């Protein structure tokens, strides 16, 4: 069998606490800050856009093909932050997924019923004995059809919710007050006052301005529902409009 | 402590110290360094010579994967060989399915997901190695990319695992391999090996050498011997 | 009692087991017999059309 | 250990074996075994009567022990064969081992803590013990042998067999050149060894440990020499590996003949039990 | 500097220092618990005697069964503990009816010993969910015979390990009798002289008295297949102590 | 019970005793290890009792070549006859149904030479502790009743956290709070004996789970800086000179002996 | 300080290190010397047979495989019968499907795999039994040994077992002038390196060495007892 | 391999004109 | 001790693992059902506290069929899981029988596989307690389903965080007489008497179930409510 | 050569009761491996290890093989949470309505017999 | 589950995948019609499992 | 049938061996009639011809 429940109240997973709380699943999120990496999506009316950083330690490395920001379906885009090998294994799980539900329904899966059934499948780890959280949110983006822009977050709790504006990270809970003075604020955000108030969020939770080397931008828009990885010098280009004033 | 006995356990501050110690453990074996040049790219290792019983090939540690993609290895002989058995197994699948030849950031990305998901598990435990795959297309040029046991696959310019990959890597940075061949390349990975090489603790290695790229028709080959015996000449009077 | 003689009834999901006793009741079919009911044809003239803005 | 079924809690153990526990019949059944495991020192022929220690009633000058069955080999040869050796006895022990009442008609190729001194000289004592004795047992065994007013114009030595694997070096114990010796002795011994002292690390944990403590504390030179072996069982190299302990000053007025040794080395090797084959 | 508890001989499939599994060779350590053994095999025959060690007079003797017919020319020993020599012994009978049946031929003494064995080193592989033993037998065996290569003698312990032994005795006292067996063993052995020293170290490592009742032994040679000795032939054999 | 090393009593006459604990980790004698490795105390006596299961060292504090080949063993005890310290060092295991004779007879030497204090280092299972420990800091202390009216002041003006009081018999639910420390070997049981005894001894312990304990030692052997300022207090920020503690001669290779030449 | 990782197999020591399978190394040194030295034409494979019993034929070191594979163990005789099984079942399998004799060096490469297989997975333990693989196919003779760690060596001569760094010592002191050989003077050389791992006090008699030969022309032939007179005559004292 | 006659085929525990 | 296993009962025989997953239902967030002469109403506390929080996406109040429904207190994404598998019980029970399923069927089928998982080993209970709403032939019915597997039928009741204080508060305000237009009104008052925060628009959820089915309210409804 | 269960043969049927006897029976192992070839196929051979290291540890425990079982974990780990099939209405094994001896079908279910 | 309108292709797609499934034993012929968001549409599904989007 | 008999009577004095061996009694003949009939019973129809 299993090497056993390891005896102890945050030894194993399902074992309880005397006040009922899985611990195994409240390290998994403190395991999220690993890396230092934090991302941010926040959506107007009419665009959806995930920012993350792009930290290269390093010159050797090949920076095109160290990324964040991972396609699900053509209108379906999600960015990972946590330890990367789970991201990618829940990004594959994704895919799966996304396009098994093409495939028995007829029609592409709506972003909710995504996140809504990889949140399922994560939580189904919170429950055995050997199975472990992933150590990795995701955060969905994309238009349906009607529904609306829609940016979406899961956990490896096995919770989801909906958000006109959300972060993750390590710098998550200061980007989350930034943004929600942002939400308070003024919330047209067409495709400026959009992106621009990621960078910024970003930016001012993080450290002075990024340059366009470090910065990695998917965007989804109403008339044009297609997952776009920003190229390097349209990014440039919104960071000289943060500059040009 | 007394969060590491498993992969299934988080610690405290939320690192699973079971994948910690054997990213820690790939340190105990020796050196391997590869380079990716304008033609193809070039592996070679600190092959340790246990002792002078041993044949001239025993030990190896650059496995063919398949006719173009190659493998060089750091830690435990035993699941690096079993990880390059399977890695021939999903090229071979692969093939099969679909006619050409697996592309390398694909191949790379089916065994990275295989060695994670043995890093998720109270049962197996995960593997004990990194590798380098490595490989050369006219449609995509050359390619180079590295697993750590935690399953984390990136693409590499310059690469180097094993218990001195700092000083390999820091002597890799002196070169531009994106202008170079892989003629003029094998020689300063020779001189590279004899650098980064500790001698005072382990004499008598062997220099093992191997391409794949465009002079070799994109299939992987161990270097044919004469350029062998160039480099290691190179790297001595270098020394 | 439970009795002890099949492992279980498991699985259920479209019994054939059973079906080797409708291959050889020919009854209806040869020996005389031929009560041995047979099943149905119910749904003989189904149309439909697309309206302006919707189905009939 | 645990995990006997899917998901049962493991309960990692301690290393300090706090894992313990901290009612008639329980208190009963603890008395009758707790005395079943005694070690007894039997004046044999009277088979009793040694409430007094034994080297308590005996004047002593130079006590040779050897613990471990190699080491018994090594004393039964090299030493056991120049002079005569008389019974003064030996010691009972029922364990966790040596079971079935260990204690025989001494099964001549073999002995169990038996205890022998030499026939011009009574004072000088050699026990040879091959037998295991258990933690619970080594302090009541260190007092009937020696008592509490140990008269310290006498010395000890003994002996002991360690296998390589236990040896701890920043190289790996597939090098070292085993079998090697290596010599524990207290303050007051005053002479150097003829090999090396153990290093700091390493340990000694059994009754050679608790018979060098006891010599220890009482101001009693003593030595300690273990023959760090890579095979456990009887071997004839392991033993000639204590081949230098022959020439310290300890022993000298004892080695008279040593081809005599070497052939009943053989002798006693190829006459030797039966162990199971499975190659372990 | 410190010292620890270190417990390496608690889960099987668990190798000490020193590279031994320690649960295994526990198991060698149940054999010195059962009924003493002796087995000789001599050119002219083999013969198997073993003490009963009966508790009350109430039992029935030949209840007690610690000598076999494995098949006509093979029989056997038992030492420990029984109830796994009752499965082994199971195995032996079934391997070498099914060699038969196969091929028309009687199946020589070391290939049942083989396949007796093949039976054991099943110790721990409990993901083969089927029927495992999770653990070492707990019985030492003597296979005694007669084939081709005339008379054979062959000795398994807990650890699927067997070898053309001849005077191996097993049991409580089993080091003792082999003591004195080795200086008391000859190749020249008349089967009869075989049966009187064996008897006569059976008698030194008793309890009882020895007479029919506390001991049995059985005797194949190639004139006669498998042999027990009865109450008959044991006080015929024991008259002359 | 107490054996000297010169034939004669150092007559501790109110010297403060640091004792071990066999605990799991064993972070209680490591931590005492540090201790007596960094303030450099003389070896004065031995310990000798039938309780501990034998064993044979040399010097593990060894500083010097000259003294490297002083034989220890299993109890000896260490003493700073110039700043009233005096340690006992148990190295050991405890032999099977012993512990209540070394409690007492050890309790009857420390009565006998009339030493103040028995500070104790002890150490506890990380898997006793519910939830509230896991918020909190992993450090606790025990005062006997004597300790609970001397320094009583400082310990709650340091800002310590109390042992933990669970159900003496969870049988019942009208039983009183009363002291459960598993894992620390000899801990409650000098603790209750003490206060029968009524002999001043304080308890400073750690929830530990075994392993490299080399931080878990610091951290420990910091907790007794606290109180004790044996060690020159931090003053906020050497951050650089992280070895003010004397790592002891023995703190060589512990994971085991070396890597075989044939894996890697 | 390393009591809780070296219990069970699939647990890193926190110095990435599996004491499991170097402790199923240790097995391998509780076996018996044996020596596996080769020639341009042959493979031999010289062994010491186990006397730790006494009247009892010892045990049976050599073991047949195929007609042109032979091997020899050194460590639990549970997994060596174990292995020895699964070899021949290859070989068999190998000469059914494309009848051929299997490679030596695919079959060693077979049981790297099978043997690497139980090192990551919970409740099993390592194969605690050393090979030593003597075999001749289109590429002449071919001499791997096998660890317990699923690591398998191509070597010119190898000895494993108690005290078998002697053997290999001098092994490595004579391995220059093993490849150009007779039959009879690659046998002593072996017979050679298996004497110089005993004590001195006793020689390699006729009951306790088991050469067995495979090569060019000869199939592997395993000599037991009394027959191994005419290779063992000859050979010089020490 | 497609099928390839594994070994032996099936012969296992047998017990229990065109050919 | 004893704490660790859920198989392992104590000494005094109490399973101390179900005695946890009670702990974490009454760590979570307040719900209350109330069964009036007609109807039922089920209201919920929502913790989507900040702006970003979003209330089109995801629902505590949350149906199960075209008349039954359900709220929960403890954990989420087990929430979850239980409604995806009362919908396949639902579902099941229509098939076989061509008749709404019985709220009281639900209830037990429900409460068995929240069961479950209590006695297997190698798992974890459920940490939410169920409250689900019905109407079957002319009678409101309201269940409570422990984590244990235990089921209740209450005429009203409080769970989540602060449930004792609010089953008292329930007690000398309920009785026959009320019907659901005032059982709304009084599971609110229930409600903000520990609401911690002073409800808005959508700080709650709220559910009926009368003959016109399991309905959930939105949130113009329940801002009407909040006007009294 | 035995019997007390039915003489445990069925020699005589071999050959299936239908084209759709076998295949609609085992269609739950089919449809394992139609996603499986799948995924070795596209996604890797780490996705079919993961589907089955789970699949093995969602049965071991879910309560002994001579009662009912729902199979929660199971069945939100494959689509079959939200799709409901033929196999779920027909002769559920809640209603068994064949059973043995307790003991006797527990063991097999390791594999005792 | 959704909380949306369920789309008529799905129901298609369910339909043709049984019946396929199925290998056409279940001889069940349907005309499916609705109107989700995206306009009405008609299926007509075979037993064998094809199905056609005709206007009428 | 020649090779059907043959094989069955060879199986079935396997069978009556193995319970001599451990019962220690020769078999009745009413039960090894039994035994063979048990064990021809399966396969019925299948193509044995058995007349034994």
């Amino acid at each position: 069998m299993s090497r056993g429940s390891s005896a102890g109240f945050d030894r194993h997973i399902t074992i309880f606490s005397p006040e009922g709380r899985l611990y195994q699943v409240e390290y998994a999120f403190k395991a999220i800050n690993q890396g230092g990496l934090t991302s941010v999506a926040v959506r107007g009316k009419d665009c959806a856009v995930i920012v993350t950083q792009k930290k290269v330690p390093d010159k050797l490395l090949d920076s095109s093909t160290v990324t964040h920001l991972f396609k699900i379906t053509e209108n379906i885009g999600c960015v990972m932050t946590g330890m990367t090998a789970d991201s990618r294994s829940q990004v594959q799980r994704a895919r799966y997924e996304a396009a098994n539900w093409k495939y028995k329904y007829g029609y592409e899966i709506p972003v909710d019923m995504l996140c809504k059934r990889i949140a399922d499948i994560s939580q189904v780890y919170t429950q055995n004995a050997e199975m472990r959280p992933l150590g990795c949110c995701m955060i969905l983006i994309g238009i349906d059809e009607e529904q609306g822009p829609q940016v979406y977050k899961c956990d490896p709790a096995g919770y989801y919710c909906g958000f006109k504006a959300t972060a993750a990270g390590v710098k998550q809970t200061e980007s989350t007050s930034f943004l929600e003075k942002k939400v308070k604020k003024k919330f047209d955000w067409t495709f400026e006052q959009t992106v621009e108030t990621a960078i910024t969020c970003l930016s001012t939770v993080l450290s002075i301005d990024f340059k366009p080397s470090e910065i990695e931008v998917g965007v989804v828009t109403v008339e044009n529902p297609k997952f776009r990885i920003l190229t390097e010098a349209e990014i440039d280009a919104h960071l000289v409009a943060l500059a040009e004033r | 402590t007394g969060y590491d006995l498993s992969a299934s356990t988080f610690s405290p501050d939320g690192r699973v110290f079971q994948v910690e110690y054997a990213m820690k453990a790939v340190e105990n074996s020796s050196t391997a360094i590869g380079i990716r040049c304008k033609d193809g790219v070039v592996f070679g290792v600190e092959k340790l010579v246990l002792s002078k019983l041993y044949e001239e090939g025993s030990n190896k540690r650059l496995f063919n994967v398949d006719r173009h993609v190659g493998m060089a290895v750091a830690g435990l002989l035993a699941d690096a060989r079993s990880l390059a058995d399977i890695a021939r197994e999903e090229a071979s699948n692969f093939r099969s399915n679909f006619g050409y030849n697996i592309p390398l950031k694909h191949l790379a990305d089916r065994v990275a997901m295989y060695v994670h998901a043995y890093t998720l598990y109270s049962a197996v435990r995960p593997f004990g190695c990194s590798f380098m795959l490595g490989s050369y297309s006219v449609n995509d040029g050359a390619q180079l990319y590295m697993i750590d046991p935690s399953g984390v696959s990136y693409g590499y310019w310059g690469c180097a695992i094993g218990k001195a990959r700092q000083a390999a890597k820091t002597e890799i940075e002196k070169l531009q391999m994106k202008e170079m061949t892989c003629r003029d390349i094998v020689k300063e990975v020779a001189k590279i090996i004899y650098i980064v090489h500790d001698e005072v603790k382990d004499k008598a290695f062997e220099l093992e050498l191997s391409w794949v790229g465009e002079l070799t028709n994109g299939r992987h080959e161990i270097v044919p011997k004469d350029i062998r015996e160039e480099a290691e000449k190179y790297a001595k009077e270098s020394l | 009692m439970a009795a002890v003689s099949v492992y279980a009834p498991p699985v259920g999901g479209f019994s054939f087991d059973n079906c080797r006793r409708n291959a050889v009741l020919e009854a209806d079919f040869a020996k005389r017999g031929y009560k041995l009911p047979k099943v149905r044809k119910t749904g003989t003239t189904i149309a439909g059309v697309v309206y302006k803005d919707g189905i009939v | 250990m645990a995990a006997t079924f899917f998901g049962e809690v493991v309960k990692a153990p301690c290393r300090a074996g706090t894992e313990d526990e901290e009612t008639p019949e329980d208190r009963e059944v603890r008395l009758q075994l707790a005395r079943k495991r005694e070690v007894r020192l039997l004046r044999r022929q009277t088979k009793t009567s040694l409430e007094v220690s034994l080297l308590e009633k005996y004047p002593c000058s130079k006590f040779i022990i050897a613990i471990g069955n190699n080491a018994v080999a090594f004393l039964s040869s090299f030493v056991m064969n120049s002079g005569v050796w008389e019974e003064v006895g030996c010691a009972k022990l029922w364990n966790e081992w040596c079971r079935t009442t260990d204690t025989t008609h001494l099964s001549s190729t073999e002995a169990f803590c038996v205890f022998y001194h030499l026939k011009s000289n009574p004072s000088v004592f050699l026990c040879q013990c091959s037998c295991y004795v258990a933690e619970d047992q080594q302090y009541q065994w260190l007092e009937k042998v020696f008592g509490s007013c140990p008269r310290k114009n006498m010395q000890i030595t003994i002996l002991t067999c360690r296998h390589v694997t236990d040896y701890k070096t920043s190289e790996s114990t597939g090098s070292l050149p085993s079998p090697f010796l290596r010599a524990l002795k207290t303050q007051n011994f005053k002479d150097s060894a003829c090999c090396p002292l153990l290093e700091q690390p390493n340990i000694v944990h059994d009754l050679p440990a608790a018979v060098l403590s006891y010599c220890q504390v009482w101001k009693i030179p003593a030595i300690l020499y273990l023959c760090y072996t890579d095979v456990m069982k009887l071997d004839l190299i392991t033993v000639e590996a204590f081949k230098p302990i022959l020439s310290t000053r300890s022993l000298k007025g004892l080695v008279k003949n040593i081809p005599q040794s070497t052939e009943i080395l053989k002798k006693l090797m190829t006459t030797n039990e039966i162990q199971s084959n499975i190659y372990t | 500097m410190f010292l620890t508890r270190s417990e390496y001989d608690r889960g099987v499939n668990t190798f000490s220092p020193e590279g031994r599994l320690f649960q295994v060779e526990y198991a060698i350590e149940a054999i010195k618990l059962g009924s003493t053994a002796i087995g000789i095999q001599t050119s002219e025959g083999v013969c198997l005697a073993v003490e009963k060690r009966i508790t009350s007079p109430l039992m029935e003797p030949s209840s007690i069964e610690k000598i076999v017919e494995i098949d006509a020319h093979i029989g056997c020993a038992m030492s420990g503990l029984i109830a796994d020599a009752k499965t082994l012994i199971d195995k032996a009978r079934v391997e070498t009816q099914n060699h038969w049946f196969t091929y028309n031929e009687t199946m020589t003494v070391e290939s049942v010993t083989q396949a007796v064995s093949n039976l054991a080193l099943q110790f721990g592989e409990e993901d083969a969910d089927p029927g495992a033993m999770s653990r070492p037998f707990g019985v030492a065996l003597l296979f005694g015979g007669v084939d081709e290569k005339g008379p054979q003698l062959f000795h398994m312990d807990p650890s699927g390990t067997f070898v053309q032994c001849d005077a191996r005795a097993i049991g409580s006292a089993s080091e003792g009798a082999q003591s004195s067996l080795q200086e008391v063993y000859h190749k020249s052995m008349t089967l009869k002289e075989a049966i009187k020293s064996s008897l006569i170290i059976l008698k030194q490592v008793m309890e009882e008295k020895l007479n029919a009742t506390n001991i049995e032994l059985a005797t194949v040679q190639p004139g006669q297949n498998f042999h027990m000795f009865t109450k008959e032939e044991l006080e015929e054999v024991i008259k002359d102590i | 019970m107490f054996v000297p090393c010169g034939e004669s009593a150092p007559d501790l006459a109110g010297f403060t005793l640091l004792m071990p604990a066999v605990s799991v980790g064993n972070v209680g004698q490591l931590a005492m290890d540090l201790i007596i490795s960094t303030l450099n105390m003389s070896k004065i006596g031995y310990f000798y009792t039938d309780c501990l299961v034998p064993m044979v060292g040399n010097n593990p504090y060894a500083t010097t070549e000259g003294n490297s080949t002083e034989l220890s063993i299993n109890a000896e005890v260490y003493s700073l006859p110039s700043r009233k310290l005096v340690a006992l060092q148990l190295r050991s295991i405890f032999i099977k149904y012993k512990s209540k004779p070394f409690c007492e007879k050890l309790l009857s030497w420390v009565k006998s030479s009339g030493c103040a204090r028995v500070i104790v280092l002890s150490s506890s299972h990380s898997y006793q502790r519910n939830d509230l420990q896991l918020r909190s800091t992993p450090f606790r202390y025990l005062l006997t009743p004597s300790m609970q009216k001397s320094v009583q002041n400082k310990i709650k003006s340091l800002n310590w956290e109390e042992m933990e009081k669970s159900r003496c018999i969870p049988e019942i639910d009208d039983s009183e709070f009363c002291i459960r420390i598993p894992g620390g070997g000899i801990t409650k049981t000098l603790y209750d004996e003490s206060c029968s005894k009524e002999i001043q001894m304080a308890v400073l312990l750690k929830f530990v789970s075994e392993g490299d304990n080399i931080p878990d030692a610091l951290g420990l052997v910091e907790y007794l800086n606290e109180w004790l300022q044996i060690l020159k207090p931090l003053s906020d920020d050497p951050t650089v000179s992280a070895s003010r503690w004397k790592i002891p001669s023995s703190w060589r290779l512990l994971f085991g002996s070396g890597l075989p030449p044939a894996l890697f | 300080f390393r009591n809780q990782y070296d219990n069970d197999v699939t647990v890193w020591s926190p110095q990435g290190r599996i004491h499991q399978i170097e402790y199923a190394m240790e097995a391998v040194k509780q076996g018996s010397a044996t020596v596996g030295l080769k020639s341009k034409t042959h493979a031999v494979l010289v062994a010491l047979k186990r006397a730790q019993s006494e009247l009892a034929a010892h045990q049976k070191k050599i073991l047949h495989v195929d007609n042109h594979i032979g091997i020899s163990i050194a460590g639990l005789t549970a997994d060596a019968r174990l292995l020895c099984n699964f070899m021949r079942q290859e070989c068999l399998d190998s000469r059914f499907v494309f009848d051929r004799p299997l490679p030596v060096s695919r079959l060693v490469s077979l049981i790297g795999s099978k043997t690497q297989i139980p090192t990551q997975r919970y409740g099993r333990r390592p194969y605690g039994v050393g090979l030593l693989i003597a075999g001749y196919d289109d590429m002449g003779p071919h001499i791997f040994q096998t660890c317990p760690s699923a690591n398998y060596f191509d070597c010119r001569a190898m000895s494993i077992g108690a005290r078998s760094q002697s053997a290999r010592t001098y092994l490595e002191r004579h391995m220059s002038e093993f490849m150009e050989c007779n039959l009879n003077e690659l046998v002593k050389h072996g017979l050679r390196a298996l004497r110089e791992t005993l004590p001195a006090e006793q020689d390699l008699t006729t009951k306790n060495v088991s050469i067995g030969i495979v090569g060019k022309d000869l199939e592997f032939t395993i000599y037991d007892d009394d027959d191994v007179s005419p290779f063992l005559e000859g050979l010089e004292e020490r | 391999l497609l099928d390839l006659g594994p070994g032996s085929l099936s012969d296992g525990l047998s017990l229990a004109e065109p050919g | 001790g004893y704490s660790f296993s859920l198989t392992t009962f104590s000494p005094s025989g109490k399973l101390v693992q179900i005695e946890y997953a009670l702990a974490a239902v009454a760590g979570g967030a307040p719900s209350v059902g109330i069964k009036a002469a007609n109807g039922v109403v089920l209201a919920t506390e929502k913790k989507q506290k900040s702006i970003l929080y979003d209330e089109r996406s995801v629902h505590k109040v949350e149906p199960i069929t075209k008349h039954i429904g359900l709220v929960y207190s403890g954990m989420g994404p087990d929430y979850r899981v239980l409604v995806h598998r009362a919908r396949k019980l639902a579902q099941q029970y229509y098939l076989v029988y061509q008749e709404p399923i019985p709220t009281a069927q639900l209830v037990q089928r429900v409460a068995s596989v929240m069961q479950e998982y209590t006695q297997s080993g190698g798992v974890r209970p459920f940490g939410v307690s169920l409250l689900i709403c019905g109407w079957n032939e002319g009678r409101p019915y309201l269940f409570q389903s422990d984590p244990s597997g235990a089921y209740f039928a209450w005429k009203a009741t409080a769970m989540g965080k602060n449930y004792v204080n609010g089953k008292t508060f329930l007690e000398k305000r309920y009785n026959e007489d009320l019907e659901l237009e005032d059982a709304i009104h009084t599971a609110i008052l229930t409600l903000k008497e520990s609401f911690e925060g002073q409800m808005t628009e959508d700080n709650i959820e709220v559910g009926i179930c009368n003959e016109a089915g399991f309905r959930r309210l939105t949130p113009t409804e329940v801002k009407d409510y909040l006007a009294a | 050569d035995l019997l007390r269960k039915g003489f445990s043969c069925v020699k005589n049927e071999l050959l299936p009761s239908h084209p759709l006897e076998l295949s609609e029976k085992n269609f739950q192992l089919n449809q394992d491996k139609m996603n499986f070839s799948t995924l070795r196929n596209i996604q890797g051979l780490f996705a079919p290890l993961k589907l089955q290291m789970e699949f093995k540890a969602v049965q071991q425990v879910q309560r002994l093989p001579f009662l009912s079982s729902s199979n929660l974990s199971l069945d939100v780990l494959r689509g079959n949470d939200e799709t409901i099939g033929f196999e779920d209405i027909l002769n559920d094994p809640s209603q068994s309505e064949v059973m043995g001896e307790p003991h006797l079908m527990v063991e097999y279910k390791l594999g005792l017999l | 589950s959704t909380g949306r309108l369920p789309r008529v292709v799905t129901a298609n797609r369910m339909l043709k995948q049984m019946l396929f499934r199925y290998q056409g034993y279940i001889g069940a012929a349907l005309v499916l019609g609705g109107v989700d968001v995206t306009g009405p549409h008609l299926y007509s599904i075979y037993p064998h499992g094809s199905t056609d989007k005709l206007p009428y | 049938g020649a090779a059907d008999c043959s094989f069955w009577e060879r199986l079935l004095a396997r069978q009556c061996r193995i319970y001599e061996l451990r019962n220690k009694e020769r078999i009745s003949v009413a039960a090894a009639s039994k035994l063979l009939a048990n064990m021809v019973y399966q396969y019925k129809g299948m193509g044995l011809s058995m007349g034994t």
